[PDB]
RNA sequence: GCUGGAGAUACGCUUUGACUCGGGGAUGUCCGAAUGGGGAAACCCACCUCGUAAGAGGUAUCCGCAAGGAUGGGAACUCAGGGAACUGAAACAUCUCAGUACCUGAAGGAGAAGAAAGAGAAUUCGAUUCCGUUAGUAGCGGCGAGCGAACCCGGAUCAGCCCA
RNA sequence: CUCAGAAGGUGAGAGUCCUGUAGGCGAACGAGCCUGAGUAGGUCGUUGUUCGUGAAACGAUGACUGAAUCCGCGCGGACCACCGCGCAAGGCUAAAUACUCCCAGUGACCGAUAGCGCAUAGUACCGUGAGGGAAAGGUGAAAAGAACCCCGGGAGGGGAGUGAAAGAGAACCUGAAACCGUGGACUUACAAGCAGUCAUGGCACCUUAUGCGUGUUAUGGCGUGCCUAUUGAAGCAUGAGCCGGCGACUUAGACCUGACGUGCGAGCUUAAGUUGAAAAACGGAGGCGGAGCGAAAGCGAGUCCGAAUAG
C-alpha cells in the first residue's frame, strides 16, 4: 500500500492488506500445514513374531509352574516386538487453497505494516561477486543485524546470496508463509509478478 | 447395509425412518377385520438412530 | 514473528491418554474388552422382521431449475438454452426439468427438457415461453 | 520419535523414599513398601489432625476439675457456675490458670460458687 | 571404527620437509620431518618429545630406563612454511620445471 | 611411501614410479547342475590321445545335419499347474475366510497383457496394462453373514507389425 | 574471501589450519473362386466375472456329437422379429505397472533391554535331524600405556614418574538402586507388634538453618498391608523375594456421525496427475448443498393410497 522501489516508485504500491492486522489464528494454521507436509514421514518398528524373529511356542501352558506367556516375540518380552509402535505415515493434506491464498496476502503484509522493501534496476550487484551485494544492502539500510530474504527474477542478483547469516535467496515467486515470516524483513525486490 | 434396501426404513425429508406394517403379511391371515388391508407405512425413531447407519446414502 | 505465532483459541484438544490415576482403568468392567465384533446385535432383528420386496430401477432423474430463480431476482435475463455458469445446474449429464416455485410477471424464454404443466402456465401467462427437444 | 521412561521414574521414586526417614527396615529403604505406608499415613494424618483437637479438649478438662475438686467443686459444677454467670466467658484453655496459677484458679472458684447457689 | 580417515587421507607436505608447531605445546618450533603416515595422521617431526620408561622385560639387558625417544603428531601442526612465517599456503603452481608442483602463498617454491 | 585387520620382531621393496586406485588380461588345486565311472560333498578307481618323464586335452544326458542351444543358482516381484484350515456367520452344512497360506513349474530385469467375431446404446468409442473417478452405485447372497462390478469422464504412457 | 557460510577432522565451539565446498577441467581402455474347422454350435458334467442354477446370457473346458463361406457367420443377459456393433478358430511386439539381494541420498527414525538376531554371529550354545539361537560397546588429546623402589610365589596393591586429571591404569566415561560392609550419633535385655500417625519430654546438631528447625529417642493417645475380585477383604481368598530397566486403548480410509475452530458462503471443494522444488502453484474428472412423494412408471410444491376425502 505504500512503498518506495529501487529504481523509484513503480507507479506505487497498494495490493491490499487484510485488516486487522493480518491474523495470528490464520496464519498458523497455514505454517503448521506448511512444515506438516513437507513432512517427511518414516519409521522403525517390528509388530510380532512376522516382523520380529521368534517362531514357535515355548514352554507350554499348564504345569511349568511360571508364567503363562507362548512366545518370546510379543511387546511384553525384552528382546520382542513391539505394540502400537510408529510406521511409515504422510501427515500432508490439502490446506484449502482459498486460505493458501489469503495465507501469504496476510504474510506480505506483516512485512508491510512494519519494514518493507521492494526494488527494480538492483543492478548494483555488478555480475554477482556476492561483494557488492553487501554494499547493495548497506547502502539500502540493511545492516546484517536482520535476516533478509530477498526474492527475485535475474539469477545473477541471485547469484550473490547465503551470507555469513541473514541472507536467503528464493528464486521468482516460490514464497511461502513460512520463509517471509521466520526472517526479520523481507526483499521482495522485483514488483513484477508482486503486480 | 443392503438389506433395508428394497426393504423398510426409509428416511425422509426431516430424516425420519419408515417402517412398514407387519402382521399379517402374505400368510396366516384369515379371520376378519379390515386391518389387512390396514398394514401400511409407519415409524418410531427410538430404534431409527441404529437405522440410519444402515443403508445411507438413499432415503 | 514465527515464534510469537499463536494457537487458535480452541480450534483442538488432545486425545485421550487412558494410562494414569484420576480417570484411567477404563472401557466398561468386564466383557468390554479386546474387542471388535459389536454393531448391531440380538435374537431376531427388526430389520429381519420386517417386510418388504419392492424394487430399485431409478431411471431417469431430472436436474430442478427452482422459478423463483428466474423471474423476479436478476434481471428475468431469459436463461436461454445452456446458462449453465452463473445458473443452477451443475453436473448434469441427466436431463433437466423446470418447476414452479417463486413467480412474477416478466418475459423468459427456457429451453429445458421437461416442466411442468402448471409452471409451464405461468411462463406464458407472464409472457414468453418453454421450450422443448424434438 | 521413542520416549523412554528414563530420568523420570527415579526421581519421583526417589521423591516418595526420601519422605520416608525414621520408618523401620525395608519401609525406608525400598520404594514399594515405602510408597504404602504412606497410603496408611494419609489415613493416620488427616484424621489424627482434627482428633489432637478432641485429644488437647479433654486434657485441658481433666486438669480443671483436678483443680476444681482441690477446692471442693467439679468440672460439671464449676464449669456450670462459670457459665451461670455470664462474667465468665472463661471456657478454652482454662485449666491454664488452673495448673499454673493457683491462687487465681481459687477466686475463679467461688465466683462460680457464688453465681450458682 | 573411523580413526583419522576423515581428511582424504592425502598428505599436504612430505617426507623430509621442514614445519612449525601450529597450536599444541610448544606452537611455532619447528623440525624436518622424520616419519609421515598418510593414512593414520602421525606426524614424526623434531620437535615436542616425551620420555619413554622402557619395556623392563628385554632379552638384551634387564635394562628398561628411560629413553627420550618421539611423539607422534596430526595435521595439527602446520605445513612447510618459506615466507618467513607459519603460513598456510594453498597455492601449486606448474612453474619452474614444467613437472614438479611447488606450494607458494604469497611467494614461489618451498 | 609401503611392507592386509595383525596391534608384533625380522627380511625388505620403492622417483628405473612402489603402495592405493580405475579398466582389461593371465593363472585359477578339490567339491558343488558335476558332467569318464564310483561314491556315506570336497575323496576312491579308470580308459583314450600328444608325448621325454613332469604335465596338458577328452570321455554325462537332452534338441538337432551342423554351428550351437538346455540342465543349476536367485531377496521379493510376475505368470501358470495344484490347492488348505483355523476364523466369520455369536452353534453349523450353502457361504465366508480365499484363490489368501503353502507346493510345484517356467521366466525376465521386469513379467503378464495386446492390435476387437470387444465395449457398448451416442447409428458413440476405439489394442493392452496402470492411476484417479464412477461407487458401497448396479447387482450377487442360508437375499443371512457378507460379497461387490463395468460403461462415460479425467490422467501416466501411447506403436502396431507380420503369416496361412 | 564469498559462484565457496553444506559438511567432517584438528588438545574446547574455526567461513579464512586440514580435508572440502561453489566453480572449472579430465584420460588410453572402459561402460550407456477364396479368407484359418473335428472347430462355433449343441447335450451332459462344471466353472469364471456382481452371477450361489436363478428367467442364466456369454466365455471356459471333461465326455459324446457336430455348421455354414459373404443372396455367409457371432454377439447385443431365456427366446423371436427388427435394429444395430463386430469377423473367431495363426503368431510376435517396446512404453506407462511390480519388487527390492544390491549402491546412493535424505529423516519432528533408533542410540547399546533401543535399532537388524548380531555396534557382526547365524558364531557360542541346544536339537539325530528339519530347526532354533544368545549377551555384547567407551583409558587418554595424544600410549606418553607406568623404567625404578617396597610387601607378596603369585594375585594384588603403596610409592615414583608421565598426564590437565591416575579423583583416567588397562576387570580403564558417567556409575543411580537393591544388596554387603567399616566408623560415628542418639538408642535398645518385664514386652504383645501392618511397623505408622499425633502430642509432649530427653539427648545431639546448626551451610534454604536458632524455629513454626533438622536427626534420634522414651512415654501416652489413635490405628486391620497393597492390589484385584466381590452383596461383603487385614483377610486363613488372587498376585507379588527386593531394586532397576522393558511393558498395554494405536494407526489406517477421497468412509460414517457429532462437538469446537477457521476460510469462503445461494454456493463450497478438488483427485489422480503436470510443472516447479532450500519453497508451491497448476489440475473441474468428480464430490456435497439446491425438491419432495411413490413399490415403480411417473408427477411436482406438490406426491401417495383411493372412484372422491379422510389420511
Ligand atoms: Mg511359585
Ligand atoms: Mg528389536
Ligand atoms: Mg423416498
Ligand atoms: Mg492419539
Ligand atoms: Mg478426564
Ligand atoms: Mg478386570
Ligand atoms: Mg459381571
Ligand atoms: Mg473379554
Ligand atoms: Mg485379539
Ligand atoms: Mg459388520
Ligand atoms: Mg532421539
Ligand atoms: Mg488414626
Ligand atoms: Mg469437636
Ligand atoms: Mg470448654
Ligand atoms: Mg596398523
Ligand atoms: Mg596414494
Ligand atoms: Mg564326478
Ligand atoms: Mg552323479
Ligand atoms: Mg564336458
Ligand atoms: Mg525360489
Ligand atoms: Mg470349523
Ligand atoms: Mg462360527
Ligand atoms: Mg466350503
Ligand atoms: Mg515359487
Ligand atoms: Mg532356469
Ligand atoms: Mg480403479
Ligand atoms: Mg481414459
Ligand atoms: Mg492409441
Ligand atoms: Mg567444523
Ligand atoms: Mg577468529
Ligand atoms: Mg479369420
Ligand atoms: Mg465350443
Ligand atoms: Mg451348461
Ligand atoms: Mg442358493
Ligand atoms: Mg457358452
Ligand atoms: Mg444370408
Ligand atoms: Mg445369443
Ligand atoms: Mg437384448
Ligand atoms: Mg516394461
Ligand atoms: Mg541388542
Ligand atoms: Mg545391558
Ligand atoms: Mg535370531
Ligand atoms: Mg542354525
Ligand atoms: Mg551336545
Ligand atoms: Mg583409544
Ligand atoms: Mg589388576
Ligand atoms: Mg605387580
Ligand atoms: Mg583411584
Ligand atoms: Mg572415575
Ligand atoms: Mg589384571
Ligand atoms: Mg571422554
Ligand atoms: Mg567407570
Ligand atoms: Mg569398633
Ligand atoms: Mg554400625
Ligand atoms: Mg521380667
Ligand atoms: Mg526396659
Ligand atoms: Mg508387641
Ligand atoms: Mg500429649
Ligand atoms: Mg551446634
Ligand atoms: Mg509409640
Ligand atoms: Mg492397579
Ligand atoms: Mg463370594
Ligand atoms: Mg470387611
Ligand atoms: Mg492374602
Ligand atoms: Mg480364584
Ligand atoms: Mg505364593
Ligand atoms: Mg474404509
Ligand atoms: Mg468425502
Ligand atoms: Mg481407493
Ligand atoms: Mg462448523
Ligand atoms: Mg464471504
Amino acid at each position: 500500500m505504500a512503498q518506495i522501489n529501487v529504481i523509484g516508485q513503480n507507479g506505487g504500491r497498494t495490493i491490499e492488506l487484510p485488516l486487522p492486522e493480518v491474523n495470528s489464528g490464520v496464519l498458523h494454521e497455514v505454517v503448521t500445514w506448511q512444515l506438516a507436509s513437507r513432512r517427511r514421514g518414516t519409521a522403525s518398528t517390528r509388530t510380532r513374531a512376522q516382523v520380529s524373529k521368534t517362531g514357535r511356542k515355548m514352554y507350554g501352558q499348564k504345569g511349568t509352574g511360571n508364567a503363562r506367556h507362548g512366545d518370546r516375540s510379543v511387546p511384553t518380552f525384552v528382546g520382542g516386538g513391539v505394540a502400537f509402535g510408529p510406521k511409515p505415515r504422510s501427515y500432508d493434506y490439502t490446506l484449502p487453497r482459498q486460505v493458501r491464498q489469503l495465507g501469504l496476502a496476510m504474510a506480505i503484509a506483516s512485512r508491510q505494516e512494519g519494514g518493507k522493501l521492494v526494488a527494480v534496476d538492483g543492478f548494483d550487484i555488478a555480475d554477482a561477486k556476492t561483494k557488492n551485494f553487501i554494499s547493495w544492502a548497506k547502502q539500502n539500510g540493511l545492516d546484517g543485524t536482520e535476516k533478509v530474504l530477498l526474492v527475485t527474477d535475474d539469477e545473477n542478483t541471485r547469484r550473490a546470496a547465503r551470507n555469513v547469516s541473514w541472507v536467503s535467496v528464493l528464486p521468482v515467486a516460490g514464497v511461502n508463509v513460512y520463509d517471509i515470516l521466520r526472517h526479520d524483513r523481507l526483499v521482495i525486490d522485483a514488483a513484477a509478478l508482486e503486480i | 447395509t443392503h438389506k433395508m434396501a428394497k426393504r423398510r426404513i426409509k428416511i425422509t425429508g426431516t430424516g425420519k425412518v419408515m417402517a412398514f406394517k407387519s402382521g399379517k403379511r402374505h400368510q396366516n391371515t384369515g379371520k376378519s377385520g379390515d386391518e389387512i388391508r390396514g398394514k401400511g407405512k409407519g415409524f418410531v425413531l427410538a430404534k431409527a438412530e441404529w437405522a440410519r447407519m444402515k443403508l445411507m446414502l438413499p432415503r | 514473528g514465527s515464534r510469537k505465532d499463536r494457537k487458535r483459541v480452541g480450534r483442538g484438544p488432545g486425545g485421550t491418554d487412558k494410562t494414569a490415576g484420576r480417570g484411567h482403568k477404563g472401557q466398561k468392567s468386564r466383557s468390554g474388552a479386546g474387542k471388535g465384533a459389536f454393531f448391531e446385535g440380538g435374537r431376531s432383528r427388526l430389520i429381519a422382521r420386517l417386510p418388504k420386496r419392492g424394487f430399485n430401477n431409478v431411471g431417469t432423474t431430472y436436474e430442478v431449475v427452482k422459478l423463483s430463480q428466474l423471474q423476479d431476482l436478476e434481471d428475468t435475463t431469459f436463461d436461454r438454452d445452456t446458462l449453465e455458469a452463473y445458473r443452477l445446474v451443475r453436473r448434469k449429464n441427466r436431463p433437466v426439468k423446470l418447476l414452479a416455485s417463486g413467480e412474477i410477471s416478466r418475459a423468459v424464454t427456457v429451453h429445458v427438457d421437461a416442466a411442468s404443466a402448471a409452471a409451464i402456465k405461468a411462463v406464458e401467462a407472464a409472457g414468453g415461453r418453454v421450450v422443448l427437444p424434438e | 520419535p521413542r520416549a523412554k521412561t528414563g530420568i523420570v521414574r527415579r526421581r519421583r521414586h526417589k521423591k516418595v523414599l526420601k519422605r520416608a526417614k525414621g520408618f523401620w527396615g525395608s519401609r525406608s529403604k525400598q520404594y514399594r513398601n515405602a510408597f504404602q505406608t504412606l497410603l496408611n499415613a494419609a489415613t493416620y494424618e488427616y484424621r489424627d489432625r482434627r482428633n489432637k483437637k478432641r485429644d488437647f479438649r479433654r486434657l485441658w478438662i481433666q486438669r480443671i476439675n483436678a483443680g476444681a475438686r482441690l477446692h471442693g467443686m467439679n468440672y460439671s459444677t464449676f464449669i456450670n457456675g462459670l457459665k451461670r454467670a455470664n462474667i465468665d466467658l472463661n471456657r478454652k484453655v482454662l485449666a491454664d490458670i488452673a495448673a499454673r496459677e493457683p491462687e487465681a484458679f481459687k477466686a475463679l472458684v467461688d465466683a462460680s460458687r457464688n453465681a450458682r447457689q | 571404527p573411523s580413526a583419522g580417515s576423515h581428511h582424504n587421507d592425502k598428505l599436504h607436505f612430505k617426507k623430509g620437509d621442514t614445519v612449525i608447531v601450529l597450536s599444541g605445546k610448544h606452537k611455532g618450533q619447528t623440525g624436518k620431518v622424520l616419519l609421515a603416515l598418510p593414512r593414520d595422521q602421525k606426524v614424526v617431526v623434531e620437535g615436542v618429545n616425551v620420555i619413554t620408561k622402557n619395556v623392563k622385560p628385554s632379552m638384551t639387558n634387564p635394562q628398561g630406563g628411560q629413553e627420550q625417544r618421539e611423539l607422534a603428531l596430526h595435521a595439527s601442526k602446520v605445513a612447510l612454511v618459506d615466507p618467513e612465517t607459519g603460513k598456510a599456503t594453498r597455492v601449486r603452481k606448474q612453474i619452474v620445471d614444467g613437472k614438479k608442483v611447488r606450494v607458494a602463498v604469497a611467494s614461489g617454491k618451498t
